[PDB]
RNA sequence: UCCAAACUAAUUU
RNA sequence: ACGGACCAGAGCGAAAGCAUUUGCCAAGAAUGUUUUCAUUAAUCAAGAACGAAAGUCGGAGGUUCGAAGACGAUCAGAUACCG
RNA sequence: UACCUGGUUGAUCCUGCCAGUAGCAUAUGCUUGUCUCAAAGAUUAAGCCAUGCAUGUCUAAGUACGCACGGCUACAGUGAAACUGCGAAUGGCUCAUUAAAUCAGUUAUGGUUCCUUUGGUCGCUCGCACUUGGAUAACUGUGGUAAUUCUAGAGCUAAUACAUGCCGACGGGCGCUGACCCCCUUCGCGGGGGGGAUGCGUGCAUUUAUCAGUGGUGACUCUAGAUAACCUCGGGCCGAUCGCACGCCCUGGCGGCGACGACCCAUUCGAACGUCUGCCCUAUCAACUUUCGAUGGUAGUCGCCGUGCCUACCAUGGUGACCACGGGUGACGGGGAAUCAGGGUUCGAUUCCGGAGAGGGAGCCUGAGAAACGGCUACCACAUCCAAGGAAGGCAGCAGGCGCGCAAAUUACCCACUCCCGACCCGGGGAGGUAGUGACGAAAAAUAACAAUACAGGACCUGUAAUUGGAAUGAGUCCACUUUAAAUCCUUUAACGAGGAUCCAUUGGAGGGCAAGUCUGGUGCCAGCAGCCGCGGUAAUUCCAGCUCCAAUAGCGUAUAUUAAAGUUGCUGCAGUUAAAAAGCUCGUAGUUGGAUCUUUUUACUUUGAAAAAAUUAGAGUGUUCAAAGCAGGCCCGCCUGGAUACCGCAGCUAGGAAUAAUGGAAUAG
RNA sequence: UCCGUAACUUCGGGAUAAGGAUUGGCUCUAAGGGCUGGGUCGGUCGCGGCCGGCGCCUAGCAGCCGACUUAGAACUGGUGCG
């Protein structure tokens, strides 16, 4: 191409989106944003193929700029606002307030918070820089910046921002035993204590997981998000708490549920 | 027009390698600057991302320092003396990233003559043999004793033109800065001019 | 240890 | 020029090939070995040495035989067989 | 389904090919009732194109004095046009170019740019404001021209266009300078401790030098700080803008929310250039590259940056039988597709990802982004109007036409769905969607069923009939609903609609391979058939016909590419005494392969973990009426539930294993 | 001067094959040599030496001298230049 693209097709969609093959050649591209393309989930999907609130592309459009839907405190009128994890969508209307997190298999869950559990999010400290006059600042896995963060909060670990306020309340270091959901790659939404963190310098960094069921897992560094302080998640789980079954331990959740 | 892409080149096994598309934008050369001395003209290039790089065709007057005391003046470049990179750019006077240039001495001299209350380069008054009270009087003795000056370097001040050395690039920065050349560096361009001569 | 070459196109098992 | 008989389902040589006597020169297999070295090997594009007979080019020699050639026969023909 | 059959002979066993056989995809032939999906000018000509369309865009929120409309005093409110802004670099089409190139996996940018979006930052600088300047379009008015989306002259008038530019913060602080005062000593000299006027400088960004060693990294010449400065007139920042609601303090003075813009730092979408490994045929291509850069060093120039990218000065290198270089390709690459026991073989123009080009080349403007072609500028080729003066061109966009050919569709309707762009809830979209043409192909499925007789059978059951009987339905016709942007079709339901149920099933065959006749008539080595062996010269099981029969059936022949068959290319798996074939013999470098030995250092190997685009394939779940499909659905105010898993050569990464296979340690002990 | 050279061949030749470019003046720039001295402390008297403590040019400097030639570049002329 000469400049940026600004279409997606329908196949070439990211596969978590669960969009379908005959509806139209398009996708909803989304917009840049906070997100990344393959790890987002816009806004009309959302409210379209999630909650069946509209039926047509035009009828989200209708709800949004109608000011009815608030992302992280704010309102967001584009219908391809790039939503992504731990991040609270606020209708506020209807009173609904949920909360973006991956399911066990691995696409977004819908999934409901209470509305005081939607005053506050987590993000995951990228980076770590000073600027000008020598004042700290903070990067996370969303694109807003801290200035003058904590002294102690150093690079991969979780902190807990308020919305409306933007400023920084608890953080969790990165340690061993503490509490992490896998944002990427195969283990995709799984939930369980961080075993080891085998270094290697220079390449990626791996860290065993060990589920709450007896299961292990290896995830790189960068796939690892902590979402609570030694066994108690600081967000409410979805159905099922991250513990990903077999083929045919969910085949038989659904033979002992007919 | 003046490409600098990779694909005209041969292989390293000496391959002729046939080309693939068309010249393309991002690979443009322009060209070179040729900046030379004197009254300032500059003129700016739009780039690549919107931003403007200042390209220099004439200039006379440049920012150099003098190192080994942290005094950078702006100072009046002479001409060219040295190019390590070609001899022809001495005789058409050309400013580039490492030429050795002549620059006159006098924001130097007129410093030093400030900073330590001692002549340099000579064979008005008021600076030099001030009544000083004796705490300002004092101060100026324990400078008294770190104020010898190479020399070699005494040398450029006696005919108020420096030896000096171009730092940035000219025709990118659209400036001419530098440092004056000192010490081991000095005495190695020293008797390269000489051997030229 | 004398010589001694050739053989319907006219077809049906 | 040629080395009969002896001369063989015998020998030697990488193969082509190799036979009178004696001398000289260098080689080599097999056997023998309680010597020595200690894997130095096997097969091999490119490359290399050898390679009957006929043929080629120089010298020498030319007895026998003998392509080509010339005749005598035979033959329907016989520029072939035989002389 | 890991399959063979005919053909050399008088007969036999062989080697061996030819011929069958089965898909697949292109053309074609004959035929064709229904209905659901669906390819479709790639192959030859990346040949040439008439006409039309395919890209524009306005909110309460940049600029309305167009009465073009319009309500009751700077400006109501709509609002054409015009300026300004933004997009037009995406999409779409085609496969010519291109053989470590494109591309794929893998990594890097600690070697770079990045409009927008989102989050920071935006009184950090000591130095007419209650608003500054000029211009221009729309409009009006005079025109010119054969001509065009040509434009001239004159009078107006705007800004978030274009310029210019201040107050406030703002009290100073901090560095340097140092007049000067002051205190404690001192025989004195000297020495010691504060205050300090007046001057110079001061923030980010930029550029260079130097000093010190807040946070980070495997690793910085990183970030931050300190100092000396500089800061381009073709000029970095530091708001002379707009709308909502409008309150509050004592004319004044403050205040809520937005929009728009900003240098810079992140972020997002990327982009570009690098790392490692991987490609078809060819030796009747064996050496190629290099003072016209080929390989490297030093310094620069250029560039967004690393770099022989380029220049100067040097060095003489670099690549190659492990196939360089050269040539070819009926070569865009890949995901993939057809065939298939296991291996393979062939294909991939073609809807997804990446690349390329817009008649051929070349050069550029604008912009964040282009060497752009529904942008300019040339020249070549072609071609269009012309009053001969000039002007305009680019369908490998959707349609359409010509040409080329064995070979490929309507100059249809729509922004309703999918999404994209814009100032935008309103506009636009030949992207896309819907119809038409559609035996490319794929799924489903009519052309009769029954009963009684007449008869035949079988050990009460069954068959045969130009006999008979009323039962059942679609095809078709056809109101209406539904469907949808409006339709059409399907689905639904009235009305009609079957006896030769004339509402009629073809395409190939009948010696053998190979399912099916020694029937009848004609022809007489003729006409003809026949993939192969063959047939025909007067009783043709083979031709031409009739009768019968067979095969598969709304499909079936035929041509050609190709796969299996083919263990007839042989890795699995072939041969080489006489059938095709082992070089005359030996040496010999590459290459290939290498004896035994030990517990009973680097790799290869093996296992595992990551990270690997979907679609396709395998496969889970689910009654599209079934099936091909599809990702749906299911249960009585709503509730419940799916949108799985596997596989993804090699290379690179990760942790276990230590047999096998390489390799390494102490012999002048260095 | 710099490039570039076929058929044919007794492999020597053909060959100055053929074919093309360049050439002035001026101002510079590189490159190509030769002769001398590398003597550290008077240890210390027959401003010079007599025998040796005293030192590291050793990737060569420094002085003087000297021909001719090749290459490159800028400028310059009514495109002229063997
Ligand atoms: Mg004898
Ligand atoms: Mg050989
Ligand atoms: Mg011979
Ligand atoms: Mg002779
Ligand atoms: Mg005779
Ligand atoms: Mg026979
Ligand atoms: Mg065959
Ligand atoms: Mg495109
Ligand atoms: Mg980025
Ligand atoms: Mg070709
Ligand atoms: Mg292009
Ligand atoms: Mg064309
Ligand atoms: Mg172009
Ligand atoms: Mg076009
Ligand atoms: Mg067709
Ligand atoms: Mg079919
Ligand atoms: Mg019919
Ligand atoms: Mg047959
Ligand atoms: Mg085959
Ligand atoms: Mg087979
Ligand atoms: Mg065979
Ligand atoms: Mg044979
Ligand atoms: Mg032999
Ligand atoms: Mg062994
Ligand atoms: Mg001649």
């Amino acid at each position: 191409a000469r400049g940026p693209k600004k279409h997606l097709k329908r196949v070439a969609a990211p596969k978590h989106w669960m969009l379908d093959k005959l509806t139209g050649v398009f996708a909803p591209r989304p917009s840049t944003g906070p997100h990344k393309l393959r790890e987002c989930l816009p806004l009309i999907i959302f409210l379209r193929n999630r909650l069946k609130y509209a039926l047509t592309g035009d009828e989200v459009k209708k709800i949004c700029m109608q000011r009815f839907i608030k992302i992280d405190g704010k309102v967001r009128t584009d219908i391809t606002y790039p939503a992504g994890f731990m991040d609270v969508i606020s209708i506020d209307k209807t009173g609904e307030n949920f909360r973006l997190i991956y399911d066990t298999k691995g696409r977004f869950a819908v999934h409901r918070i209470t509305p005081e559990e939607a005053k506050y999010k987590l993000c995951k400290v990228r980076k770590i820089f000073v600027g000008t006059k020598g004042i700290p600042h903070l990067v996370t896995h969303d694109a807003r910046t801290i200035r003058y963060p904590d002294p102690l909060i150093k690079v991969n670990d979780t902190i807990q921002i308020d919305l409306e306020t933007g400023k920084i309340t608890d953080f969790i270091k990165f340690d061993t035993g503490n509490l992490c959901m896998v944002t990427g790659g195969a283990n995709l939404g799984r939930i369980g204590v961080i075993t080891n963190r085998e270094r290697h310098p220079g390449s990626f960094d791996v860290v065993h997981v060990k589920d709450a069921n007896g299961n292990s897992f290896a995830t790189r560094l960068s796939n690892i998000f902590v979402i609570g302080k030694g066994n108690k998640p600081w967000i409410s789980l979805p159905r099922g708490k991250g513990i990903r079954l077999t083929i045919a331990e969910e085949r038989d959740k659904r033979l002992a549920a007919k | 027009g003046i490409s600098r892409d990779n694909w005209h080149k041969r292989r390293k096994t000496g391959g002729k390698r046939k080309p693939y598309h068309k010249k393309r934008k991002y690979e443009l050369g322009r060209p070179a600057a040729n900046t030379k001395i004197g009254p300032r003209r500059i003129h700016t290039v739009r780039v690549r991302g919107g931003n403007k790089k200042y390209r220099a065709l004439r200039l006379d007057v440049g920012n150099f320092s003098w190192g080994s005391e942290c005094c950078t003046r702006k100072t009046r470049i002479i001409d060219v003396v040295y190019n390590a990179s070609n001899n022809e750019l001495v005789r058409t006077k050309t400013l580039v990233k490492n030429c050795i240039v002549l620059i006159d001495s006098t924001p130097y001299r007129q410093w030093y003559e400030s900073h330590y209350a001692l002549p340099l380069g000579r064979k008005e008054e008021e600076i030099l043999n001030k009544k000083r009270s004796k705490k300002i009087q004092k101060k100026y003795d324990e400078r008294k004793k770190n104020a010898k000056i190479s020399s070699l370097l005494e040398e450029q001040f006696q005919q108020g033109k420096l030896l000096a050395c171009i730092a940035s690039r000219p025709g990118q920065c659209g400036r001419a800065d530098g440092y004056v050349l000192e010490g081991k560096e000095l005495e190695f361009y020293l008797r390269k001019i000489k051997a030229r001569k």
